[PDB]
Formats: C-alpha cells, sequence, structure tokens
C-alpha cells in the first residue's frame, strides 16, 4: 500500500492509491510513486554500514 | 431465419438496415474494402467514413514514415469530429508489415496519439493462433477494438474460427472475398467457401461474416445479404450481416 | 508522545486523563517487576496465572517466585490449559524455603 | 440490447472525443463488456458498478458518468451530437474535462480546486510552509526499509523539502500552457512523473 | 479440572499480564482455533475502528499494512502468507495485537469455565505493557473496546515518536 507514502510526502495522486482512478488513467493496477524509488535509490547511496 | 435483416428507424426519421454487422460498428453494412492503387489517398476514405461507412485505408501506399505521418495528418483535417476511419494493412509483405504493425508500431502509436483509427484488418494471410492472439490483445490494449481478418480459402477461414474459438469473448470481423476480386488473384469461389463454412461460422456467437468479391450491381448485394443466394444451390436462407 | 496520545485522544471521541496516564505508564515511567511480585505475594496469592501471549512471563517470573512456594501455570497456551483443566495433571509447586 | 436512449448510447460506444483527441469509453476503461447493471423504475434510466461505485445518471439529453476516487466525486460530461446516430463517437467537450481534471488536481493537492490551490503570480506560484526536521526521520521512517547491515544516514536526504512543495507544483501544472494550449486539462489523468 | 475446581472453591490466585516481544500471532491464532471467539473479537476491533476514524491520516502513517490481526489469524489458519516478522513487532501493530491476545484469552478461559469476576484475583499483576490489561480486567467488560482504542493510539505514538528520537531499531540491534 502507497497511501503511507502518500500521506508522509503530500502528493495524493489518485493513480497510486485509488484502483478507480488508475483504471482512468489506463493503468491496470495502481503504480508506486516515482519519487518513492527517488528517495529510496538516495537512502541506498547514502546508507551506513 | 434469425439472421435476416431488420429495418431500424433512426431518430431523425431516417431507415437503414439491421445486420449483426451494423449493431457491433454503429455503421452501414456496405464496406468500402482497402485498395492498393485507389484508396491510399485520404479523399476517397474520408468521405466515405463522414457518410458513415466502414472506410479502409490503404496500406500499400503508406511505405514510409513520412507520407505516412502526412496521410494521418490530413485524415485528421479532412474528417469532421466524430468519425472514425479503418485501416488494411498487409501481413505477408515484410517491409510494409514491419513499418505499419509489427516492428515499427506506426498505427499503434498513430492510434495513441489520438487518431481516428477504430480499426485493423490483418489481410493477404491469416497469422497463426499463438500471435494472431497476442495481436487481437495488443490491439485491444491500445483501443483499436476492431480486428478484421481476411481469409481466402476455406482452410484459412477454418483457421480464423480457431482463432475466434480461442478468445470466446472478443468478437471477430471476417471479410471473406471470392475470387472475382480485383488485384491479386484467388482460385476460389465464394459460394463455394460460403456453403463450406457457413454452418462452423453460426456455430460461433463472436464472428461476425463479411463477404465480397464479385458484388457488382447494388441488386447482388441486397440478394447476398438477405440469403436468398443460396437458394440457387437448393440451400436454405443463409443471410450474411455486411458485403464489402 | 504522551502530549501527542493526547491530542488524538481529544480529536477522537474518547477521554484524555486516562489517555494521558496510561501513556505515562507505558512509554515513560520505569516498571519495576520484583516489587510488584512481592505485593502479590503479600496478597496472600498462592497461584498466579499468565494471561500473557506465549509463556514469556512463565519464564520471566519463575526465578522471581524460585523460593516462595507460589504455584505457576501458563495460560492461553495449550499445555497451561492442559495443566489447569486436567484433574490428573497439575503442576508441581516446589516447598517453601 | 437492453435500454435504450443517450445512456445506451454512451455505454455501447467504445470511443470518445477527449478534448480533440480519440481516446477509449471512460465507461469502456472501468469495465467494458456489459458489467453495468441498469434500473428503469421512475424512467430515468441509470447505470452502476458495482466493485467501483461509478454511476451512469442522466440530466434529461445528457449522460455523466460519476466515479468515486477518494472520498469525492468527479463528474465528466458526454455531449451527444447528431454524428453519434450512425458510427460518432461520444464527444466530451473541452470544459467537462477541465471541471474533471480540476477535481483530480484538487484530491491529488488539496482539499477543493476553487481557490484552494496557492495563487499563480505572473509567472510563478508561492507558498510559504512549516518545516521540522523530525518529520524528516517520519519519511524515512516509510521510505528507508532496506535490509539489516544498512542504516540511514545521519544527514538528512535531500528528497525531505519536496513534501511541503507539491501543492505548488500541482497548481504550476494547472496553470501550465503550451504554445497556445493548457496540458492540465487534456491529460492530467495521464500525467507521470518523468525525472 | 481440580485447579479451577479448587481456584472456584477458593484459592487466593492472582492473574499476570504479558509485556513485549512475546510472539502474540500465533497463541492469538491457536487460542481462536480452538475456543471460536471470532465473532466477538471482530465486533470488538470493528467498534475501535469506529472509534478512532477522525485519526485514521495520522495513524496510518506508521503501520505500512494496517492492523487487520482477524485476516491475519485466519491466513495463518488456511496456512497462507502471514506479514514478516518485522511487520508484526512493530510497536503500532504489537501493542494493540498483545492486548487483542489477553482479552481472547481472558474470554476464552471464561468460557472454559473459569469466570474472573465470581471469584476475583487477589492481585492484579501486571508487566511492562500489561497495565493496560489490568486496566480493562479491573473493570467489567465494558472498557475493552476504549482501552483497544487507545492501546491502538499509543502503539502508533509510540512507534512515530522512536522513529522521530533515535530510541528505533536501526539495523539488527534493537
Amino acid at each position: 500500500d502507497m497511501r503511507p507514502f502518500a500521506v508522509v510526502s503530500g502528493d495524493h495522486n489518485p493513480i497510486h492509491t485509488d484502483r478507480a482512478a488508475a483504471l482512468l488513467a489506463g493503468l491496470e493496477s495502481p503504480i508506486v510513486h516515482g519519487m518513492w524509488l527517488s528517495a529510496a535509490a538516495q537512502h541506498a547511496v547514502t546508507a551506513t554500514d | 431465419s434469425s439472421y435476416a435483416p431488420t429495418v431500424v428507424r433512426l431518430p431523425d426519421g431516417r431507415v437503414k438496415l439491421s445486420t449483426k454487422f451494423t449493431r457491433l460498428t454503429g455503421r452501414s453494412p456496405i464496406l468500402l474494402a482497402g485498395m492498393t492503387p485507389t484508396t491510399v489517398d485520404a479523399k476517397i476514405v474520408a468521405a466515405a467514413a463522414n457518410a458513415g461507412h466502414w472506410a479502409e485505408l490503404a496500406g500499400g501506399g503508406q511505405v514510409t514514415e513520412e507520407i505516412f505521418g502526412n496521410r494521418i495528418e490530413q485524415m485528421a483535417g479532412l474528417l469532421e469530429p466524430g468519425r472514425t476511419y479503418q485501416f488494411n494493412a498487409l501481413f505477408l509483405d515484410p517491409y510494409l508489415w514491419k513499418l505499419q504493425v509489427g516492428g515499427k508500431r506506426l498505427v499503434q502509436k498513430a492510434r495513441q496519439s489520438g487518431a481516428a483509427i477504430d480499426g485493423v484488418v490483418i489481410s493477404a494471410g491469416i497469422p497463426d493462433l499463438d500471435e494472431a492472439v497476442e495481436l487481437i490483445d495488443e490491439l485491444g490494449d491500445i483501443g483499436i477494438s476492431h480486428v478484421v481478418f481476411k481469409p481466402g480459402t476455406i482452410e484459412q477461414i477454418r483457421s480464423v474460427i480457431r482463432i475466434a474459438t480461442e478468445v470466446p469473448t472478443k468478437p471477430v470481423i471476417m471479410h471473406v472475398e471470392g475470387g472475382r476480386a480485383g488485384g491479386h488473384h484467388s482460385w476460389e469461389d465464394l459460394d463455394d467457401l460460403l456453403l463450406a463454412t457457413y454452418s462452423e461460422l453460426r456455430s460461433r456467437a463472436n464472428i461476425t461474416v463479411c463477404v465480397g468479391g464479385g458484388i457488382g450491381t447494388p441488386r447482388r448485394a441486397a440478394e447476398y445479404l438477405s440469403g436468398r443466394w443460396a437458394q440457387a444451390y437448393g440451400f436454405p436462407l443463409m443471410p450474411i450481416d455486411g458485403i464489402l | 508522545g504522551i502530549d501527542i496520545v493526547a491530542g488524538w485522544a481529544e480529536k477522537a471521541g474518547l477521554d484524555v486523563a486516562l489517555a494521558r496516564e496510561l501513556a505515562d505508564a507505558i512509554l515513560i515511567r520505569k516498571v519495576d517487576w520484583v516489587d510488584e511480585i512481592t505485593r502479590v505475594h503479600a496478597a496472600g496469592a498462592r497461584w498466579i496465572l499468565d494471561l500473557g501471549p506465549g509463556d514469556i512471563l512463565t519464564r520471566l517470573t519463575a526465578p522471581v517466585i524460585r523460593g516462595l512456594g507460589i504455584g505457576i501455570v501458563p495460560a492461553a497456551t495449550r499445555g497451561g490449559q492442559r495443566n489447569l483443566f486436567t484433574v490428573g495433571a497439575t503442576p508441581e509447586v516446589a516447598r517453601a524455603w | 440490447a437492453d435500454v435504450a436512449g443517450p445512456l445506451a448510447v454512451v455505454l455501447d460506444a467504445p470511443d470518445v472525443r477527449w478534448a480533440g483527441r480519440t481516446v477509449t469509453n471512460p465507461v469502456h476503461r472501468i469495465a467494458d463488456p456489459a458489467e453495468w447493471q441498469v434500473h428503469d423504475g421512475p424512467e430515468n434510466p441509470r447505470a452502476t458498478h458495482s466493485s467501483t461505485g461509478a454511476r451512469l445518471q442522466t440530466h434529461g439529453d445528457d449522460v455523466a458518468l460519476s466515479v468515486p476516487v477518494s472520498g469525492t466525486w468527479v463528474d465528466i460530461r458526454f455531449t451527444l451530437p447528431a454524428n453519434t446516430v450512425d458510427g460518432g463517437t461520444p464527444v466530451i467537450a473541452t470544459e467537462d474535462a477541465t471541471s474533471a481534471m480540476r477535481t483530480v488536481l484538487a484530491i491529488a493537492a488539496g482539499v477543493d480546486s476553487p481557490e484552494f490551490l496557492p495563487a499563480v503570480a505572473n509567472g510563478t506560484a508561492t507558498l510559504t510552509v512549516d518545516w521540522h526536521p523530525e518529520r524528516v526521520a517520519d519519511h524515512t521512517g516509510v521510505t528507508a526499509t532496506f535490509g539489516e547491515p544498512l542504516a540511514p544516514s545521519l544527514t538528512n536526504v535531500p528528497d525531505a523539502l519536496v513534501g511541503p512543495c507539491w501543492p505548488a507544483v500541482f497548481a504550476a501544472i494547472g496553470s501550465a500552457v503550451t504554445d497556445t494550449g493548457e496540458p492540465v486539462v487534456e491529460g492530467l489523468l495521464s500525467l507521470v512523473h518523468l525525472d | 479440572h481440580a485447579l479451577v475446581d479448587r481456584l472456584m472453591a477458593g484459592e487466593p490466585y492472582a492473574v499476570a499480564f504479558g509485556g513485549q516481544g512475546s510472539a502474540w500471532l500465533e497463541t492469538l491464532e491457536e487460542l481462536v482455533s480452538a475456543t471460536g471467539i471470532e465473532t466477538e473479537l471482530a465486533t470488538l476491533v470493528g467498534e475501535a475502528e469506529l472509534l478512532l476514524d477522525p485519526v485514521t491520516d495520522e495513524l496510518i502513517v506508521v503501520r505500512p499494512i494496517g492492523f487487520e490481526p482477524l485476516q491475519w489469524v485466519r491466513a495463518l489458519a488456511a496456512e497462507d502468507p502471514v506479514p514478516s516478522d518485522k511487520h508484526l513487532t512493530s510497536a503500532a501493530v504489537s501493542v494493540p495485537g498483545v492486548l487483542l491476545t489477553q482479552i481472547a484469552a481472558t474470554r476464552a478461559l471464561a468460557r472454559q469455565g473459569m469466570d474472573l469476576v465470581a471469584t476475583p484475583p487477589v492481585a492484579m499483576a501486571g508487566h511492562s505493557q500489561g497495565v493496560l490489561a489490568v486496566e480493562a480486567l479491573k473493570a467489567g467488560g465494558a472498557r475493552d473496546v476504549e482501552l483497544f482504542a487507545l492501546a491502538q493510539l499509543i502503539g502508533a505514538a509510540g512507534t512515530l515518536v522512536a522513529r522521530r528520537r533515535g530510541i528505533s531499531v536501526l539495523g539488527d540491534r534493537p
């Protein structure tokens, strides 16, 4: 579920969360935020071991 | 006898014909087939589409990207808003098929960009079951909704029947063309094909049969569309859904 | 976090005083287990039941009731319920020191 | 083959005109084959979808498809010219697309479209927001979820100031314009993050 | 039930409530499968959800899944995939889960024939978290919904604040 990222980040675009809007946009299922991927890659590159 | 055409009245008082092809597509049962020499230009196809008829843009004249784009542009220019046209693609010609459908998805890209293409006709032979099914789902995914196969001989029609059987939900449209058709030549008579195949054709409920080849004066089309053509061979009425 | 719980309680439809007090008890103040067990014993509890998940309290309380003659039997467990509800099988309590 | 009127025309049509562009029918896009039950009690036909809660109310000689997105409803209006009688696709006029996409933008950014998204100045849209560095911690709690050996860096990751500025970017998108053309209303539903 | 017979006839006894880090899901699933308190627990969870409807936006931040314990026990009994151990150990889902398991244990023992109000236990033994179960049992079963609600609230707030500070678990080291 990507609602937690939607609320913490601030963009509530329904394509990432809603199913009806995902169907309207032409997608079979909702897709994750790309900026989630951006932040995850940033944390991976700045992770400490 | 249940397949006989029905007459309906439009809201503006006009009187039309109702065969299952017209019910599937919402257009007149009279089809303007794709034409390698003639229907390449957008004038005739656009004028046929604006009249409310199944209009085909032949892919044998769109041989490079530039003319394809220019033809799409002038097609959008000519068509009044709300009108849609179809496309004819050659399957056994490798270069054109790859340029338009297979390799470069020029038809797919044009439809995605917003072209009024609402159908694709797979001419010059039929594909095998696997890639034909992949074509059906892919073209449905991009939003075409009308994939048409035109078989030439009995075995080709039976393979199209098998393709329709493999996908019982999606509707298919057939363009069975006889031997007297122009351009490239087939040595099979339309009546023989229809006699041999009509039973299996009407067995499946998602098959729309359009026949062509030898249809000259509109009297022949009228007598063919009502199933009265089978009376000559000593058969019951064998109605069809449209002629090209 | 106590004021966060208080704000969520006030925004919701339940009281805040008990909310703040439970939050303080479960988040801030140190818990003491030995003195709690001694208070339980001073109350006279001959047997103690652990209704919590698993038996972590069973293995965590046995060293504290080790020599007080207080019996232990697990709850929310197959073996504990079997010990509790069968006549012929009850856990043995060692002699008080 | 069980209903008539504009409702049947909208339901059956597979293609529509979305601001000078032929796209798949949104009612078809939600659920294509005859998945919409009909009701004709007081003789105002309407079609609803179960798994999505969509509706197909009719305003006399008009058809509107309403979809519950998140709490609120998006209304798209179908205009039916005389062309649609024989093979003509329904036309979704540009202003109906404006209304629907502005509601979707309000959903994605704030509360409501009218004067709640940040206003746009001569060229720019400005916002003033409060900042708390612990929101960075609660953001990386849901973002950084790798395995055991790694740990989030002690410094704030650059993808943290992007949080409060989302309404401004959505307002800028809403007020964006091409060379004599606005990309806020035609394809906001098809909008995606490129880079 | 000789021990239960003695306790009913009168033997000074107490009840202890478990704490943190006990793997509540397995014991709760075993209890629900052996007894069948799924209806009452489902009603309790539904009432708790209805009680804290306004705070869903802030509360969803700390639970990736959403704390549907009944679905999880139903899946586990059916040998279906279950939430990961990290997603179950999390406080926002743990501290409500262990309390639900404790309440289920009390109800199961009450159904089995061990009534805790006919013979009130002499002492209320509450461990690190059990204080909330002690509060639930100190009164009747008429405040369980409210305490479940703020158990969810305090679990979510504890996870949130521990992430705000460095008190949360970094890697393997808890």
